[PDB]
């Protein structure tokens, strides 16, 4: 029939059952109206997750235990035109897919972060050198002295 | 600017859980030997009454209740019960004889263990329609108005278990090992017999391991050159073996050294993944629990690859238990569904508890709260009609002990708003569990009450920092509970009292600690 | 036993001695002693026949006779109880107490443990007392008045064995009154290590294996991983750990001496290997005997360097045994030196037998004949010193069984005059072993007679060949003598009987084989 995904703020999102069994956690929760709390997810992020499941009802995803079909799968055109959002709300979508155990949203929604870590400019790797500490200042001086000769 | 002691206090919970809620509460029987009686005139006139109290039609009503409502428990051990009606017939035929063969007395002990399981899993409304209250009170000499739901069904369950043991001891079962001993113990292990006598159950389990490994059967796959009777014999032996490993892991501890379970379900080993998943699914979900509860007493973190592997097998067994047959016209299918779903909820809770303690991953506290609500939603759902007795299986006592002890431990140190409502819900659930658990339910309520009073002591005394490590009376009380129960689970003192004439010889916070240990002692949970 | 016309080649002898290394195990180790072919539809068992039996056998032994038994044990058995119970002068107080609170109505569990320990000690006293001292203490007439046998017999013609077995059964019955599975304590281990110095583990092998599994369970219950006196502990606990060391040595000794297929749970696996100060000597010799006799059932023949290292260690322990000083008036030290010298001679004989079989080293049959004459000169010497009870210890049944079976098997195939004189000496010694062995001695005489008739069958029937394989009726009869006992020690049929309604549905060469198996059946050594 229909289930209710109660968000972390308090709203109620009526989702179709076959669509909302994309989430492994809810599909295991249904084995007892069936409401269920999703505590750490805002209403907009859960709306984005439900729109993802509404599109990818009919699609077919890899077997969650792959080396080739899971790492080397390209993102969909909708999934790349779907995650052009704020970066913090992107990580909150990934947190929502890691709570609800939605593995293909944690697949296609997290290869985008992989495409953003690589493919970045080598100037702002030199700029982001010790934004987290990770080195003593003696070793920072030695590292900056080793490649002082080029620039 | 937060609470920094908390990781090395949850790492202490991983030791406190084992030395209180696992070993100290269920598997500790502090017995003196200069006070315990020993006779064969007390029990030989008591078990004679408990074997004369049952009649023929009452026993067949118990067997009908087993055939209709308990097929998830005996069918691994004894097979289908339609072969066992003949054994109840032969027991009531051979009742008046005076020369009993051992091959008759083993079937008598097996069907009295089946009767013990039937008494333990029967609702009080169906029990009052079968038996009678008043001859039992005219014999035992107690409070007369002490009806079955007020703590009397446990007494008849324990005495039927003791009569099944007395009929085993008439077999000279040490001198004649046979598979009916293993079957009778695997029927008795579905009751609270492994917790009313935690030192007798370990020795009977050692005798069942000796009885099983007497056969020297390691491969339960029927070979090509086997007798077609011997093939079905080895199939039934394999079902008995995995039921025996399931009821063998649950009694692990310091008072049970000889273990049968030697295999691994993830990642030498001997005997696994050769057997068809029919009711080894109950074993596979417990080895997946053994891979989590082997890090309680151990002092090293489980690797995260192991926890991810356990999470993947949890999802696989979720989809496997949802792949089971929907035989709603037999009431035992819902009970098998409840067992194989409550086990996977228990292992899920323990998995995300160990994620919360050892690594603090993504929303693991919310996953602990979620699977605690799933355990509550599985137990509260059984409070309807026709399935009220599902909450009597000992795994719900074990699991509710672990869950309410962890939530009461976590309410002390972390001021949260969902954990508080969850703790109120589990307190309401623990005060609504079935009363056939007996003294263990009252000791669980006492342990939850002690942790709540320890929470009230946490807010009272201000925390004393020292830079490198902290100091508080609550910390020292929790340190001392493990030391007291390790002192109680050390049989060296009974050894010094046993070898002969040997005699055993060996501020602001201490006052509060000794007053709290005098008012709320931890030795109350042993008995 | 081999790896058409007649031949005279000798390819049969090297594969035939390797076949002896399997026949010795499955006949003289497992089939003769550790196989008790039971039947459960025919065996009676209850608690009305044996309770008044134990009442009679405890009311028979008067008070002052028990102190003479204990004085005999103190003066003449010092090399047996010291491994188990230490000093028996500490145990006179327990005998005084048992003759005080015998008249009471309620016995404690500790009291009945001390009673079971001292009744096992009384069993050891009866088993090792000569008939001259035993006729002075006990009377014969009430035992005939109760049991109802022919009143003409003395103690020596099959009556001391009956009183020994009934005292062992009374010790076990007083263990059964303790509910010793529900109260594990070290007196169980001490009582069984006293009872295993008699022929209790051969008259009831499956019961003794279950008692030994309970003793391993009760010993590992205390969790002692090191038996060394540490300076930090209480000096009472250090004496307790010394006591557990000297009990663990005797317990792994009795663990080895019952290493059959009807005893699957081992203690000796948790010990290292060699590849007071006199009890550890017996431990080293028995461990070396284990390292020799583990190559019986397996197929991998041992290396030469392994047997040579065993030979160097054997010479070291031969020097250690030959240096034990002894007083001729102190009979305990004489029996001590007899046990040490007989065990080291048995290990020497087995080592040179493995030299003769596995490699056929030049000048090695002479060493086998030499150590067989050493064993004969040890056993015959005890008839000429009025210490006739030295030949009642169960190692002189095991050793003489192995020796007379190997010398008969070698006189069948390879004739020699020294081997024939040695076989005549073995037969004369086997006819003069003490009557307290009872049935096992007569079955050893039967086995020697059967291997003597097999020599006549080897002589009157000519050997065949097939180029590489050799055929003979003696070879097929010796194949089937292993196959019959491997069928008897197959516990699959008891499993099929235990799982319910499953009933099991199963030239002159063959003529001579079937006539010899009908005349001298191998299943006459079973019980
Ligand atoms: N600033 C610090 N050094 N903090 C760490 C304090 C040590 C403490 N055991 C933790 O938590
Ligand atoms: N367990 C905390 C506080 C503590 C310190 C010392 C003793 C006891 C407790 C850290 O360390
Ligand atoms: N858990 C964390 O890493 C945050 C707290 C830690 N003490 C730092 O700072
Ligand atoms: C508890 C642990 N000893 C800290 O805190
Ligand atoms: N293990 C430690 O000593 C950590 C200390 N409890 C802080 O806080
Ligand atoms: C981890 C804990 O020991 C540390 N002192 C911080 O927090
Ligand atoms: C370092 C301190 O803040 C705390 N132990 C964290 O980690």
């Amino acid at each position: 029939s229909n289930v209710v995904l109660v968000s972390g703020e308090g709203e109620r999102f009526t989702v179709d059952k076959k669509i909302a069994e994309r989430s492994l956690l809810l599909k295991n929760y249904l084995n007892d109206e069936i409401v269920m709390p999703v505590p750490n997810v805002r209403s907009s992020v859960l709306q984005k997750v439900i729109e993802w499941a509404e599109h990818h009802r009919d699609s077919n995803f890899p077997d969650e235990d792959d080396d080739d079909s899971r790492k080397s799968a390209p993102v969909d055109s909708w999934d790349r035109e779907f995650l052009k959002v704020d970066q913090e709300m992107l990580y909150e979508i990934i947190l929502a897919a890691n709570y609800l155990n939605i593995k293909p949203l944690l697949d296609a929604g997290c290869k985008v972060v992989a495409e953003m870590i690589r493919g970045r400019s080598p100037e702002e790797i030199r700029r982001t050198f010790n934004i987290v500490n990770d080195f003593t200042p003696e070793e920072e001086a030695a590292i900056r002295r080793e490649n002082e000769w080029a620039e | 600017s937060s609470k920094e002691y908390l990781p090395d206090l949850l790492l202490f919970w991983q030791n406190y859980e084992y030395w209180i809620t696992n070993i100290g509460l269920y598997k500790t029987k502090q017995r003196d030997l200069t006070r315990t009686p020993a006779n064969l005139d007390t029990d030989t006139e008591e078990c004679m009454f408990w074997m004369n109290y049952l009649q023929k039609d009452q026993s067949f009503q118990l067997m009908n209740f087993a055939m209709e409502n308990l097929g998830a428990l005996y069918f691994g051990s004894i097979g289908d019960i339609s072969e066992l009606y003949l054994r109840v017939e032969q027991y009531w035929d051979r009742r008046a004889d005076k020369n009993h063969s051992v091959d008759g007395k083993y079937w008598d002990a097996l069907i009295w263990s089946v009767f013990t399981m039937c008494i333990y899993y029967m609702p009080v409304e169906k029990l009052a329609e079968i038996f009678s209250v008043y001859p039992l009170h005219e014999y035992l000499g107690s409070n007369k108005r002490l009806n079955w739901e007020d703590g009397m069904q446990l007494v008849m369950c324990q005495n039927f278990a003791r009569c099944s043991l007395f009929q085993l001891k008439q077999c000279d079962f040490m001198a004649h090992p046979d598979i009916r001993l293993v079957q009778a113990y695997l029927i008795l292990a579905t009751t609270t017999f492994p917790y009313d006598e935690p030192l007798l159950a370990n020795s009977l389990l050692t005798q069942c391991i000796h009885t099983f490994k007497n056969f020297h059967v390691d491969d339960f796959r029927p070979l090509l050159n086997d007798d077609p009777v011997e093939s079905i014999a080895k199939v039934t032996l394999g079902r008995i073996f995995y039921r025996l490993c399931g009821c063998d892991y649950l009694q692990s501890g310091p008072r049970k050294p000889i273990a049968l379970h030697t295999e691994v379900s993830s990642l030498n080993v001997d005997v696994y993944r050769e057997e068809n998943s029919t009711e080894v699914l109950y074993w596979k979900i417990i080895s997946l629990d053994r891979d989590l509860d082997q890090y309680l007493n151990k002092s090293s973190k489980p690797p995260l690859k192991t926890l991810d592997a356990i999470r993947r097998e949890l999802d696989i067994f979720q989809y496997k238990v949802d792949s089971l047959e929907e035989d709603f016209r037999s009431n035992n299918s819902r009970f098998q569904k409840f067992i194989a779903l409550f086990q996977i909820s228990t292992v899920s809770w323990k998995l995300f508890k160990m994620y919360l303690i050892y690594y603090d991953t993504a929303d693991s506290l919310l996953k602990v709260i979620h699977y605690s609500k799933v355990i509550i939603s599985l137990i509260v759902n059984n409070f309807h009609a026709k399935s009220e007795f599902f909450n009597r299986h000992p795994m719900v006592m074990q699991t509710i002990t672990r869950v309410v002890s962890f939530i009461s431990f976590y309410q002390i140190f972390v001021e949260s708003a969902a954990v508080k409502q969850l703790l109120v819900d589990l307190t309401e659930l623990t005060a609504n569990l079935p009363t056939i658990f007996g003294s263990k339910l009252d000791k669980l309520v006492y342990l939850t009450e002690r942790l709540s009073k320890l929470k009230l002591l946490w807010d009272k005394v201000q925390l004393l920092d020292s830079g490198d490590s902290f100091y508080h009376p609550v910390f020292k009380i929790l340190q001392n509970d493990i030391k007291i129960i390790e002192l109680k689970n050390d049989e060296m003192f009974s050894l010094i009292k046993g070898l002969g004439s040997l005699v055993p010889l060996n501020s602001d916070f201490r006052t509060i600690v000794e007053e709290f240990q005098s008012e709320y002692n931890i030795s109350d949970i042993l008995s």
